[PDB]
């Protein structure tokens, strides 16, 4: 799609058979999801922005459907205010900014 | 260096 | 034109005759600049990000040039880690997210 920015770009995501909503965030290097149970090994990280830093868990090779586009990648999980699709996975689904 | 610049209006 | 998201989407902006670097940010409702001096009336606001909240000053009807496109609107100024061009101005300059 060519998503317009009149409203927050919230989109359907599917991960582990669960339907969720996420924000397409060109301002985020990586994808970070609200607390949830994922399979496999993980490593603690810190991620930062406005307001400071939060502790997350990093999982690798997680399949996720974003607007029906299939991606597989690193997914952080932690206390973000909203599910966020960052540039890691925006790139996989073919996203560009166009002015 | 910080990397997630989510920002929400008041 | 068309911006990859393989790297941060940084563009030069011009505001009050100064050149600044800023991040095209679909995950930001508003435009938020690092601390700087602007003219005229303002109101204090609290904005949220990934790690919590910060205080900013809101200034209205400020002219900014973003990657060649003249815009005029609202600018929040405060302790953001990076200058951010949020949806309010991205919409003004015709910016869409495509994939």
């Amino acid at each position: 799609p060519q998503i317009t920015l009149w409203k927050r770009p919230l989109v359907t995501i599917r991960i582990g058979g669960q339907l969720k909503e996420a924000l397409l965030n060109t301002g985020a290097d990586n994808t970070v999801l609200e607390e949830m149970n994922l399979p496999g090994k993980w490593k603690p990280k810190m991620i930062g922005g406005i307001g400071g830093f939060i502790k997350v868990r990093q999982y690798d090779q997680i399949p996720i459907e974003i607007c029906g586009h299939k991606a597989i990648g690193t997914v952080l999980v932690g206390p973000t205010p909203v599910n966020i699709i960052g540039r890691d996975l925006l790139t996989q689904i073919g996203c560009t900014l166009n002015f | 260096r910080p990397g997630n610049f989510l920002q929400s209006r008041p």
